């Protein structure tokens, strides 16, 4: 069998130059083509373009074309994908896929590739505590993704994290729900919030007002 | 420049009995030299890249479930699966390797099938109130299948987002967050879901 | 297996307007020394993937086999256009197999000129796929009948490669095996392990 | 595209003489203006010297006498013919593209040049042992001259909480350089923190491992 | 020579708002100014020339405004690529003359920084030098008081600060301050402390050890 490692996650800006990487190891590579497959936050598989490494015959979707550019190195076994003005549109996951040849199917797939571009900067979250007569924490207002928020420094076992939601201001923001009215008397809850973007850690104390 | 549509969008299945995707092509996929439809099939897991199941749209790629089966000619093809498990659970895409451009289908969800009414459970923080912004959380804990209306005031909109988890194998149901987004305001929450619409209120 | 040895690894090779074709049936075949190996300077399949392709079959597998140059090896596929497209070797649209070349510039070229590996230069009309034209005609590219003799409106329509070691990669000779697998309604003659 | 690719520094004794290259690209060094800025360490930036476009010359009061400002057409290069240098001298010199004698519209990498009568030396790296939550540790190198030193942590691959700190010129002469990085505390026993010192001036390469006492 | 003053000497926004920089002349030059950026360890970059145009490749946000012997470049809707210092250079009279710049940081809440204190290790003691080093780590902002007690008694002269630039992710800074003595004088004295005085600590924070 053959196997494709992909490069790292980025973040980028509307405006700037981005190539990502697509390198392939295994048993037979000459006979092999790459694609490149984007899916945009949470949506569906789109097809891109292709490419024979050998002699770098490129084919590209027609939506594609005139904002994308697919490249390869045979020497290194590598294809590139790269763009010149990214823009917000673009922000992605992006896949690399290999077939045996043209009209065939893709029996090898990359790990895939994040990228998100935005009109914002780095910016930490805030954490606001969210119990009645049921606990959880507000992760709010922070760029770029992700945010690990853990409960307790692991262990609990209940807790149910959202999904991240971007709001109107360009940012994002989770929340966390954990829910026992015994602990609610006298154990205490502490949810850990890490922002690694932003080098963010905050333990913040939820309790009943 | 050759379509592919799917159908159903989404669909759940119990576990042991069989699921149907189907997929209709706007053109023949048919070759002359090998008499063999160049249609595919794919599975998504959840944060994992897609994995090639069926090619030709019958013929099963190595380390398959024999339980996986394609089936379809000419415009109309589908694919089935029979005795469901949980590692079936994934978005399904056909996509046609006929001519290139190549093209995907718009995916298929393949959820999990006893109803669970709602629990409905946020006034914001002080420590938010002082930044300038009020935040109202409405909790939806565990649900099946996956109505949040907020009252402000008994008056009825555009200022909250809705999230929504996604179920497992334990305890399969879902989780939905509406978080109410000001000062110059400071508040019920009503849902209806499958008897009558719960409405969980607070006062400043 | 199916005598594919006696094709790729063939002592010699015949011109690209005279492309030999080997019919390959009622034989089991191993394709596992092909894409395995690395020899294969070009290894572009259409239709059908040599990977995968060991547990299969297949009604009739043609082996043509020729010789040309570098610069004319991307010339050998669908849709393509060029001398040697055109009027040498021309593929289907529909091709389903494999095109398959490597260097031959140890085996081919020769000090001097090799003088036997010929390709076509002149011709009134493109070839339709598969077709082979072995005319040594004078080419009458004006109203005066030639009568056989070269001259004015009057030129051999075929050209001799002057393929010798000291050329550029393009320049050196490859010999390129092309691969045509047809899957019809039929008995399966051609199949793998 | 327009490139400005710059050659020549390092240490020079007082009254010495040292010569700046700049490969130019994208232009003709002949028909442009162009100008050698200098900014003193810590300082701001301070013109020295203009080309112009007919071969004409001009040189700042400080370096008047002592610098010479010449091109060479055929390899498209700048140069500075820096002469009778002094310890004032120092400074980071920046080659720039000239428009007209009026502003610098593209500049060079720039090239530290240091003058000064000390006397090249190989950094001591000695160990920064963590304190007996999150502990910090890190490397000190000491009594190094002249600049610059690179310092890193796992050959590469401990970047994220590294802080490596300025030089400082200390009271002898000589700089002085600290890095320090934070990991989670629970990996002093287990993981082993080593920090890569390299000093190209003199040449010296320290691999120095951390650990607690 | 014409002496270009330029205020402020430091300039804090957070990103997204509005900077004003100015820069004023000894003398008029009549709208030949130039502006330029440069970040830390890189080259200037033009901005502005003729004091109003803007260079090739420049943003929009940029904008040269001001004659005479009166001159300002607004900066609008702050990117973090934006953070550098920033220059004025006169051409309407020779010698041509630079300012002495303007830092524009980033802003952010009050950080209180986490201290540590390090003894001088073992091979460095054989040498005969002690070099006790404390360690100001992601704090904000950038004014801070260390100052060295050993045996409580407060030491002067001796110690030398260090700051790095404001961090890439988090935008803190990170001070150190080396206290450095003789072999002799360093085992002369039993207790020696750091003590840290900034805006985000409600009382100063010390770190010491016994040697
Ligand atoms: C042509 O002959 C060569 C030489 O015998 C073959 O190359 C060897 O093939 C065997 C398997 O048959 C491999 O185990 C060896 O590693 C190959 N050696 C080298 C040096 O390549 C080659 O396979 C033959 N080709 C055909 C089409 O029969």
């Amino acid at each position: 069998q053959m196997q494709l490692v992909q490069s790292g996650t980025e973040v980028k800006k509307p405006g700037e130059s981005l190539k990502i990487s697509c390198k392939g190891s295994g048993y037979g590579f000459i006979t092999y083509w790459i694609g490149w497959v984007r899916q945009m936050p949470g949506k569906g598989l789109e097809w891109m373009g292709i490419i024979y490494p050998g002699d770098s015959e490129t084919r590209y979707s027609p939506s594609f074309q005139g904002q994308v550019t697919i490249s390869a190195d045979k020497s290194i076994n590598t294809a590139y994908l790269q763009w010149s003005s990214l823009k917000a549109s673009d922000t992605a996951i992006y896949y690399c896929a290999g077939g045996s040849g043209i009209s065939t199917p893709l029996d090898v797939w990359g790990q895939g590739t994040t990228v998100a571009v935005s009109s914002a900067s780095t910016k930490g979250p805030s954490v606001f505590p969210l119990p009645s007569s049921a606990l959880g924490c507000l992760v709010k207002d922070y760029f770029p993704e992700p945010v690990t928020v853990s409960w307790n420094s692991g262990a609990l076992s209940g807790v149910h994290t959202f999904p991240a939601v971007l709001q109107s201001s360009g940012l994002y923001s989770l929340s966390s729900v954990v829910t026992p009215s015994s602990s609610l008397g006298t154990q205490t809850y502490i949810c850990n919030v890490n922002h690694k973007p932003s080098n963010t850690k905050v333990d913040k104390k939820v309790e009943p007002k | 420049d050759i379509q592919l549509t799917q159908s159903p969008d989404s669909l759940a299945v119990s576990l042991g009995e069989r699921a149907t995707i189907n997929c209709k092509s706007s053109q023949s996929i048919l070759y002359s030299s090998i008499i063999k439809n160049y249609l595919a099939w794919y599975q998504q897991k959840p944060g994992q890249p897609p994995k090639l199941l069926i090619y030709w749209a019958s013929t099963r790629e190595s380390g398959v479930p024999d339980r996986f089966s394609g089936s379809g000619s000419g415009t109309d093809f589908a694919l089935t699966i029979s005795s469901l498990q949980a590692e079936d659970v994934a978005v399904y895409y056909c996509q046609q390797y006929y001519s290139t451009p190549y093209t995907f289908g718009q995916g298929t969800k393949v959820e999990i099938k006893t109803v669970a009414a709602p629990s409905v459970f946020f006034p914001p923080s002080d420590e938010q109130l002082k930044s300038g912004t009020a935040s109202v959380v409405c909790l939806l804990n565990n649900f099946y299948p996956r109505k949040v209306q907020w009252k402000v005031d008994n008056a009825l909109s555009g200022n909250s987002q809705e999230s929504v988890t996604e179920q497992d194998s334990k305890d399969s149901t879902y989780s939905l967050s509406s978080t109410l987004t000001s000062k110059a305001d400071y508040y019920a929450c009503e849902v209806t879901h499958q008897s009558s619409p719960v409405t969980k209120s607070f006062n400043r | 297996l199916c005598p594919f040895g006696e094709v790729f690894n063939a002592t010699r090779f015949a011109s690209v307007y005279a492309w030999n074709r080997k019919r390959i049936s009622n034989c089991v075949a191993d394709y596992s020394v092909l894409y395995n190996s690395a020899s294969f300077s070009t290894f572009k399949c259409y239709g059908v993937s040599p990977t995968k392709l060991n547990d299969l079959c297949f009604t009739n597998v043609y082996a043509d086999s020729f010789v040309i140059r570098g610069d004319e090896v991307r010339q050998i596929a669908p849709g393509q256009t060029g001398k040697i497209a055109d009027y040498n070797y021309k593929l289907p649209d529909d091709f389903t197999g494999c095109v398959i070349a490597w260097n031959s510039n140890n085996l081919d070229s020769k000090v001097g000129g090799n003088y036997n590996y010929l390709y076509r230069l002149f011709r009134k009309s493109n070839l339709k796929p598969f077709e082979r034209d072995i005319s040594t005609e004078i080419y009458q590219a004006g109203s005066t009948p030639c009568n056989g003799v070269e001259g004015f409106n009057c030129y051999f329509p075929l050209q001799s490669y002057g393929f010798q070691p000291t050329n550029g990669v393009g320049y050196q000779p490859y010999r390129v095996v092309v691969l045509s697998f047809e899957l019809l309604h039929a008995p399966a003659t051609v199949c793998g392990p | 595209q327009v490139q400005l690719v710059e050659s020549g520094g390092g240490l020079i004794q007082p009254g010495g003489s040292l010569r700046l290259s700049c490969a130019a690209s994208g232009f003709t060094v002949s028909s442009n203006y162009m100008s050698w800025v200098r900014q003193a360490p810590g300082k701001g930036l301070e013109w020295v010297s203009v080309i112009y476009s007919g071969g004409s010359t001009f040189y700042a009061d400080s370096v008047k006498g002592r610098f010479t400002i010449s091109r060479d057409n055929s390899k498209s290069t700048l140069y500075l013919q820096m002469n009778s240098l002094r310890v004032e001298d120092t400074a980071v010199y920046y080659c720039a593209r000239d428009f007209g004698d009026f502003y610098f519209d593209y500049w060079g990498q720039g090239t530290l040049v240091t003058v000064s009568s000390a006397s090249t030396k190989g950094p001591s790296v000695f160990p920064l042992a963590p304190s007996s939550g999150t502990a910090a540790l890190g490397c000190l190198v000491k009594d190094y001259f002249p600049e610059p030193v690179t310092v890193s942590w796992n050959s590469g691959a401990l970047t994220s909480g590294v802080h490596t700190f300025p030089a400082v010129l200390q009271s002898s002469g000589l700089y002085s350089l600290s890095s320090v990085v934070t990991v989670p505390s629970s990996s002093l026993g287990t993981q082993t923190y080593i920090c890569n010192v390299n000093h190209k001036p003199s040449n010296t390469k320290v691999d120095k491992k951390v650990e607690p006492k």
